[PDB]
């Protein structure tokens, strides 16, 4: 169950 | 114990809202709200660099008195607070504003009454005789229940789910009898189980869904003279339909989600083919809200307390591995900002991309994703 996705972090991107 | 993964895995969704926010605000109110939805007005202030939004939201206290609630917003062009409190009987189980007269809203209650209020015509703050004051009385059910839809195109007219298995149609604009009491116009009776939800279809006047326990999707015709067989019964899931939205933009697609963790797409030209299923580990769905500026996004709440926002138009794309790890590539954004099972959510329908959404443990959050997550 993700908190978040890593791929909308913005220093993922 | 789950309390305490519950309140660390809060603390890193905390730490980390500058890199997926663009706007975070968090709010506890007195008590929880069952109930969120946006007002279509907005105050601009004289030389200030926010303006006023506001949302209805209700209580859910079992001992003190409820209250059905306006809050006003500062949004920018920080605070949130109460303006209006109306005395309400027993917990706003949903409270939907008329969509011909923003000043009318109609409640669910935790009986066979549903309400409709009138908040111009009542003060800012309550009297402390503990009266519920409604200006109408829907009379029609047997039981309570949360489904709860407003025609957009015939001015008046309302539809309720309840835990009796039937759908209630009323014309609140029919003259009222006894004690502001109007009698429902139809009854729609054919669910075999609870009826969890009820919307009307965005174009046509006559046409509405209802989700019930049974798990189908039924579709009505309010020009069809029999009120106990639906024009389509869709076999739409395999567990329990809790709730249903008809699409602002295309006349043609709705959206159900479910007790079987996940959310449909259907089109009303082909119902014998399920478009699209959206699936979401351990999470039954109780909310789908469609984006009111963007066709191909819609956002779902369930019991897993995460708020999940998808984008339609990513089906079948093309995923990096380190992209396709967070999930399928339609999963836009989560949203894991409550410590508690989302109760409600809306939409902001002035600034794009900004949701409110409550929570059981009394919290409500207006937040907006990073304009990145989406452009």
């Amino acid at each position: 169950n993700p908190i978040f996705l890593n791929r909308t972090l913005s220093y993922m991107k | 114990v789950e309390e305490r993964v519950i309140n660390e895995e809060y603390k890193i969704w905390k730490k980390n809202t500058p890199f997926l926010y663009d706007l975070v605000m968090t709010h506890a109110l007195e008590w929880p709200s069952l109930t969120a939805q946006w007002l279509p007005d907005v105050t601009k202030q004289d030389g200030k660099d926010y303006s006023v939004h506001r949302l209805i939201l209700g209580t859910h206290t079992s001992d003190e008195q409820n209250h059905l609630l306006i809050a006003s917003v500062q949004l920018p062009s920080g605070k949130i607070e109460i303006e209006i409190k109306i005395n309400h009987e027993g917990e706003v189980n949903r409270a939907r504003y008329m969509p011909q007269n923003a000043c009318v809203i109609a409640t669910k209650t935790p009986s066979s009454d549903v309400l409709v209020f009138d908040y111009t015509k009542h003060p800012s703050k309550p009297e402390p005789s503990g009266e519920c004051q409604p200006d109408l009385r829907l009379r029609g059910h047997q039981k309570e229940g949360y489904g709860l839809s407003w025609n957009p195109n015939l001015n008046g007219y309302l539809l309720s789910a309840s835990d009796d298995h039937t759908i209630c149609l009323w014309d609140i604009n029919a003259t009222p009898k006894e004690h502001r009491v109007i009698d429902a116009k139809n009854i729609f009776t054919g669910h075999t189980a609870v009826v969890e939800d009820v919307a009307w279809h965005l174009l046509h006047e006559s046409l509405f869904g209802s989700v019930a326990d049974d798990q189908k999707l039924m579709i009505w015709d309010t020009r069809n003279n029999n009120t106990s067989k639906p024009s389509h019964t869709v076999d739409a899931h395999t567990a329990e339909v809790n709730c249903l939205s008809f699409n602002p933009y295309s006349e043609f697609i709705l959206a159900t989600g479910s007790a079987d963790k996940t959310v449909a797409l259907w089109d009303l030209r082909n119902l014998k083919l399920k478009l699209h299923s959206f699936e979401s580990h351990k999470d039954e769905i109780f909310q789908v809200q469609w984006s009111p500026h963007n066709e191909t996004i819609l956002a779902s709440s369930g019991t897993d307390r995460r708020l999940h926002v998808w984008d339609l138009s990513k089906i079948g794309e093309e995923q990096s591995t380190e992209d396709a790890e967070d999930g399928p590539p339609e999963l836009l954004f989560i949203h894991g900002g409550h410590t508690a099972k989302i109760s409600d959510f809306s939409w902001n329908p002035n600034e794009p991309w900004i949701i409110c959404s409550v929570s059981e443990d009394n919290i409500m959050q207006v937040w907006q994703m990073a304009e990145n997550v989406y452009n």
